[PDB]
C-alpha cells in the first residue's frame, strides 16, 4: 500500500522540475541526520529563513523526492500539515487527523506501531499558531489515537514524548 | 537559486540579518580561506562570527559572508585582509 | 516594617510609541517630562558619561576606579527561586537554573520583563526527584557544571559545538553536591555536604585524588595554583596544598562561616561570619585575622571587583551594600522586595545581577 501512497503523493506535487535534483544541497540535508562528531547525533532539524524565499518549495521537493525513493534511508513515511489550510479551533483525535492526510486509514493505525524504527514528520508554517496560542494553560498525552486537540497534540511530537525516538523537520 | 549553510546555537537570530560581504578576487580570497575545514570552525569561535565563502562565478572574483555584531565583524575582516596581504609575498 | 514598591523601572521610548499606538485602535472601534533609561546597546554596552571627580589621579593611577551609584534595567522571570547567576560577558549569556529545568537568557534583547527564555534544560525527567542548588561556569566559557542533591554526577556540557548536549558525568551517587570548583590544569572537584571534596580528570573522566575532612567542613571552597581552602559550621580554616595532599594551616572563628573571597591581584582573603562580621587575612603572610565591619543580618554573598579595589554584600537584611577596598568604608545601598541570596558581576565590570524571591533583576554599574 506505500507504493500505491508514493504514487499518490507524485501525483499531488508535480510543480517544478528544477526544484527536484540531485543538488550537493541535498548530500547535506542527508548528513544532517548524522552525527556532525561522533559524540553528539542530533535529530530535530530547523529550516528557517525569510518567508518570500521558497521554503515551503523546498520541502515539498523533499516530500516529492521520497516517493522516488533513496533520499533517507533511515526514514519510512511522511506526514505533510499546512497550518494556513486546516483551521486548530476544532478538535479531532490524531490518528483522525492523520487520516485526512492520508489515502488509507487501516494501515496506517498499523504504521504507527512501525514509526519509531524509521519515521517522517513535515511541517510547514506554525507562525500563527504561536500567537493565537495562550500557552498559559498546557498539557501532554503520551499515547497516540487519543482524542486530543491538535496543538496539544502538536506539543507533543516535539517533545519527543508521544514520538520517542523519532526525526524532525 | 537556493543555498544552505548551519547554524550554531550560540549566535543570535538577529545577528544573522546583516550580511558584510566583501569582494576581492577571486585567486586572492579562496586561497586565504584554506580546505580545512576543523581549521575555520576553530577560527569560527574565537572571534564569534559566522564565516563562509562560495565562488561560483567562472570569473576571477569571489565574495566572502561574515555575519556578527559589528565589533566582531570588524575582527574577522582585519585578519582576512592581513593573510591576504601576506598571500602576495 | 517598611516594604519597597515595585514600578516599571525602563519605560523605554520605544516602547512609548508602540503602548500609544495600541490604545488609539481600541478607541476608534468603541462606537460599534517624562525619564527614559538608555537600552542595553547588543547587550554588551550602555555608552553613557562618566561621572566628575574633584581632582585628578596620577599617571601610575588610571584603570583602578570604583562604582557611585546602580541602575536598573530589564526584569527576568523565573517561575522558582533562583539561586545562582552567571554573566559570560564573552557570549552574552545569563544563566539561572532552578527547580526541574535549567533557564539561559540571552541579552541581545531589548524588552522590559522578558519571558521566553534560549533554552529551557530540564533534569527532572533523568529521574524521578533530584534537587539542585549551584551551577559553575569555566573561565574560557566552553563549559557549563551544575550540581544537586540526588544527582549520579554533576553535570558537564558544551559551548562550542554546534548544538548544546552533554559530555561528561563525573559521578557523585550518595553524595550532594553544594559547591562546585574549578582551575586551570583542566580538572574540577567539588565539595559536598560531608566534607568530600575529590577531584576528578576533565578530559578522561576519572577520579585522581580524595579528600576527606569533617562533615560539613567544605561547605566553601576556594582553589589557587596549589592551595585549597575549606570552611563549614565547624567555625575552622583548614588549608590544603595538592602537592602533599594534607592540611597546612588551622585557624579558629568565633561563628559560623559563610562566605569567602579572594584578591586577583594582591594576597588577601575574605570571609563572612553568621553574626555579620566581616574579616581580612592574607594568604602568604598568614600572620592574624583583622575585622573592618558588623552588620546586623547574616551574610550570604560576597564577590571583588575585576580589579579587586572594592566587593559588595548581600543577605536577609532588606539591602546589598559595597565596600572599599583599604578600610571597608559602605559606599551606597539599594533596597529589595525580598531577602537576596545570590548575586553575579561581568569580567569587565559593566553589569550585575540580583535575584530577591523569582525574578532576577539586572543593574547596571555606574562608574
Amino acid at each position: 500500500d506505500l507504493q500505491d501512497y508514493k504514487a499518490h503523493v507524485i501525483a499531488k506535487f508535480d510543480t517544478s522540475v528544477d526544484l527536484h535534483y540531485d543538488s550537493p544541497e541535498m548530500k547535506l540535508l542527508s548528513d544532517a541526520f548524522k552525527p556532525y562528531q561522533k559524540t553528539f547525533q542530533p535529530h530535530t532539524i530547523i529550516l528557517h529563513g525569510r518567508p518570500g524565499v521558497g521554503k515551503s518549495a523546498l520541502a515539498r521537493s523533499i516530500v516529492l523526492g521520497w516517493a522516488q525513493g533513496k533520499l533517507f534511508q533511515k526514514m519510512s513515511f511522511v506526514i505533510f500539515f499546512s497550518v494556513r489550510e486546516i483551521k486548530w479551533t476544532e478538535k479531532s483525535s490524531l490518528a483522525q487527523l492523520i487520516a485526512k492526510e492520508c489515502p488509507d486509514s487501516w494501515d496506517l493505525v498499523t504504521k504507527i506501531m512501525s514509526q519509531p524504527e524509521r519515521l517522517l514528520f513535515v511541517i510547514d508554517g506554525l507562525d500563527d499558531m504561536d500567537s493565537v496560542l495562550q500557552h498559559d494553560d498546557m498539557t501532554l498525552s503520551r499515547d497516540w489515537k487519543d482524542e486530543q486537540p491538535i496543538y496539544i497534540l502538536m506539543y507533543s511530537l516535539l517533545r519527543k514524548a508521544l514520538l520517542p525516538q523519532s526525526f524532525l523537520i | 537559486s537556493l543555498r544552505l549553510r548551519t547554524r550554531p546555537w550560540w549566535f543570535p537570530i538577529q545577528e544573522v540579518s546583516n550580511p558584510l560581504v566583501l569582494y576581492m578576487e577571486a585567486w586572492v580570497a579562496e586561497r586565504v580561506i584554506g580546505t580545512d575545514q576543523a581549521e575555520i570552525s576553530e577560527i569560527e569561535w574565537m572571534c564569534q562570527a559566522l564565516l563562509t565563502v562560495d565562488s561560483v562565478n567562472s570569473g576571477n572574483l569571489a565574495e566572502i559572508t561574515i555575519f556578527g555584531q559589528p565589533s566582531a565583524q570588524t575582527r574577522m575582516k582585519n585578519i582576512l585582509l592581513n593573510m591576504a596581504a601576506w598571500h602576495k609575498e | 516594617d517598611p516594604q519597597p514598591v515595585w514600578d516599571a523601572e525602563p519605560q523605554f521610548c520605544q516602547g512609548f510609541l508602540i503602548q500609544g499606538l495600541w490604545e488609539l485602535f481600541m478607541d476608534s472601534r468603541q462606537k460599534n517630562a517624562d525619564k527614559f533609561l538608555k537600552p542595553l546597546s547588543w547587550g554588551s554596552e550602555v555608552l553613557e558619561s562618566s561621572c566628575n571627580q574633584p581632582s585628578t589621579a596620577l599617571w601610575q593611577l588610571e584603570r583602578f576606579t570604583v562604582p557611585q551609584a546602580l541602575q536598573k534595567v530589564r526584569v527576568l522571570k523565573h517561575q522558582e527561586l533562583l539561586l545562582v547567576v552567571a554573566v559570560s560577558s564573552f557570549t552574552r549569556h545569563v544563566f539561572t537554573c532552578s527547580q526541574s529545568g535549567i533557564k539561559v537568557w540571552n541579552l541581545v534583547n531589548q524588552v522590559a520583563e522578558d519571558r521566553d527564555p534560549e533554552s529551557h534544560l530540564k533534569c527532572s525527567v533523568q529521574d524521578n526527584k533530584v534537587y539542585l542548588r549551584t551551577c559553575l561556569l569555566s573561565s574560557n566559557s566552553r563549559t557549563l557544571f551544575a550540581g544537586g542533591y540526588n544527582l549520579p554526577g554533576v553535570i558537564v556540557w558544551d559551548l562550542a559545538a554546534p548544538s548544546l548536549y552533554e559530555k561528561c558525568q563525573l559521578p557523585c551517587e550518595g553524595l550532594s553536591c553544594q559547591a562546585l570548583a574549578n582551575t586551570k590544569e583542566n580538572m574540577a572537584l567539588a565539595g559536598f555536604t560531608d566534607g568530600t571534596v575529590r577531584i576528578w580528570d576533565l578530559r578522561t573522566q576519572e577520579i585522581v585524588r580524595n579528600l576527606k575532612g569533617p562533615t560539613n567542613s567544605a561547605r566553601n571552597l576556594v582553589v589557587k595554583d596549589d592551595n585549597i581552602w575549606t570552611g563549614g559550621l565547624d567555625a575552622c580554616l583548614r588549608c590544603w596544598d595538592l602537592r602533599m595532599a594534607k592540611v597546612s594551616l588551622e585557624h579558629l572563628f568565633q561563628s559560623q562561616i559563610m562566605s569567602l573571597a579572594h584578591s586577583p591581584t594582591e594576597d588577601w582573603l575574605l570571609l563572612g561570619l553568621a553574626n555579620g562580621q566581616h574579616c581580612l587575612f592574607n594568604s602568604r603572610k598568614r600572620d592574624q585575622v583583622l575585622t573592618v565591619d558588623t552588620k546586623d543580618n547574616t551574610i550570604l554573598g560576597l564577590k571583588f571587583s575585576p580589579n579587586g579595589k572594592w566587593w559588595a554584600s548581600v543577605g536577609m537584611g532588606n539591602f546589598i551594600t559595597v565596600h572599599s577596598m583599604p578600610t571597608g568604608a559602605k559606599l551606597f545601598q539599594v533596597p529589595e522586595v525580598g531577602p537576596v541570596r545570590c548575586f553575579d558581576m561581568t569580567e569587565n565590570g559593566r553589569l550585575i545581577i540580583t535575584g530577591s524571591r523569582d525574578c532576577a533583576s539586572v543593574y547596571h554599574i555606574k562608574y
